[PDB]
């Protein structure tokens, strides 16, 4: 079907920028389309709708523009309350799409995560299962790209990570992710290697242990 | 003032039926052209399209998921069903539904279609978690190690959200950083909770840990290993 | 297909 895509995915800012985020469509869809606004634990919130139409109550710093399949929503001075996740829906075919969504943040100094990996404890092994933990600490921008890695082969499908929201006194944010084993296949290796990727970092990281080493 | 709001079962199991509920109160599902949409949003996920009603009774359902759902009307009650079959864990999300204007009328005639392109009104939304998990207490490990030192605790296989986690009874709270749970492909959640500290402080470090669901508190000091 | 207005 129609693909509606947002850029950019995510974007920085700070109170009282002016930002653009936009929409383009893969077919025209006319006017008939819509931006919310949404911020963390709410519903979205109608900002604008039939692409430029400002809807009742919403603050005149928003705006927006286009037609066909390009659209773009402009916050004139971005204020506190507007740090949150945009998206934009499209009308006029169905189903009534909506964009992938661009979250806006706080900006701030680069920051490169500090990187730490947990072996799993000897409590969890006896249970037999082997849990491994990587954890990327304060770090910004939002993106970051983990790795794991065993006697050197690269893993897939075995891992799990979760972000903090962005912290409200550090603009940064914190990754956690963990690696799971049974405890048998953990114990036919050696080295675990949790390997990260920032835009804080010159090259890679890369923290690791060896298994059963004392 | 239209509102609307959401209800269902917080939980349910895969290959079970979900019904779910929009009650709303502002205007009739009888209005000229009106519609009541669902949309849903999986945890960290974007918004997703599911069906839409509208007053005269034409219905319409996303592609994708048309064979789970129906969605049906009950006027008289200021209340819109969608019922989606099978469920399976992909289907974890909070579900929305939403208001749709019809277009502006001037003496009974329609002369502006320009407000019917958006969702105007939104419920709050309701969290729906489908896993075939029972009732159940975490396990809790540690997790044990600029020039910062890190610790934890992993707070592994339990079920349903949430859990709360506190360093050192609730006195240890800068450079805390406790993560949002995951949804395990057993259908059981599991986070971790870590702290950063000056190399130095290394002070003890205990994270309380409390399920209230299965009435498991648990208190687990951590330390730099090697005995 | 095209929604219900256009």
């Amino acid at each position: 079907a129609l693909q509606l895509t947002q850029s950019p995915s995510s974007l920085s800012a700070s109170v009282g920028d002016r930002i653009t985020i936009t929409c383009r469509a893969s077919q025209g869809v006319t006017s008939a389309l819509a931006w919310y606004r949404q911020k963390p634990g709410s519903p979205p919130q109608l900002l604008i709708y039939d692409a430029s139409s400002l809807e009742s109550g919403v603050p005149s710093r928003f705006s927006g523009s286009g037609s066909g399949t390009e659209f773009t929503l402009t916050i004139s001075t971005l204020r506190p309350e507007d740090f949150a996740t945009y998206y934009c829906q499209q009308l006029h075919f169905y189903p009534h799409t909506f964009g992938g969504g661009t979250r806006v943040d706080v900006r701030r100094t680069v920051a490169a995560p500090s990187v730490f990996i947990f072996p799993p404890s000897d409590e969890q092994l006896k249970s037999g299962t082997a849990s491994v933990v990587c954890l990327l600490n304060n770090f910004y921008p939002r993106e970051a790209k983990v790795q794991w890695k065993v006697d050197n082969a690269l893993q897939s499908g075995n891992s799990q990570e979760s972000v903090t929201e962005q912290d409200s006194k550090d603009s940064t944010y914190s990754l956690s992710s963990t690696l799971t084993l049974s405890k048998a296949d953990y114990e036919k290796h050696k080295v675990y290697e949790c390997e990260v990727t920032h835009q804080g970092l010159s090259s890679p990281v890369t923290k690791s242990f060896n298994r059963g080493e004392c | 003032r239209i509102t609307l709001k959401e209800s269902g079962p917080p939980l349910v199991k895969p290959t079970q039926t979900l019904t779910l509920t929009c009650s709303f109160s502002g205007f009739s599902l009888s209005d000229f052209g009106v519609g009541v949409g669902w949309i849903r949003q999986p945890p960290g996920k974007a918004l997703e399209w599911l069906a839409i009603i509208y007053s005269d009774d034409d219905k319409r359902y996303s592609p994708s998921l048309n064979t789970r759902l129906t969605i049906t009307k009950d006027t008289s009650k200021n209340q819109v069903v969608l019922v989606m079959t099978r469920v399976s864990p992909v289907d974890t999300a909070t579900y929305f539904c939403a208001h749709r204007r019809g277009p502006t009328t001037l003496f009974g005639v329609p002369i502006a279609r320009g407000p019917v392109n958006a969702m105007d009104v939104w419920g709050q939304g309701i969290t729906v978690t489908i896993s075939s998990t029972s009732t159940k207490g975490p396990s809790v490990f540690p997790l044990a190690p600029g020039g910062t030192a890190a610790l934890g605790c992993l707070v592994k296989d339990y079920f349903p959200e949430p859990v709360t986690v506190s360093w050192n009874s609730g006195a240890l709270t800068s450079g805390v950083h406790t993560f949002p749970a995951v949804l395990q492909s057993s259908g059981l959640y599991s986070l971790s909770s870590v702290v950063t500290v000056p190399s130095s402080s290394l002070q003890t470090y205990t994270c309380n840990v409390n399920h209230k669901p299965s009435n498991t508190k648990v208190d687990k000091r951590v330390e730099p290993k090697s005995c | 297909a095209l929604d219900k207005w256009d």
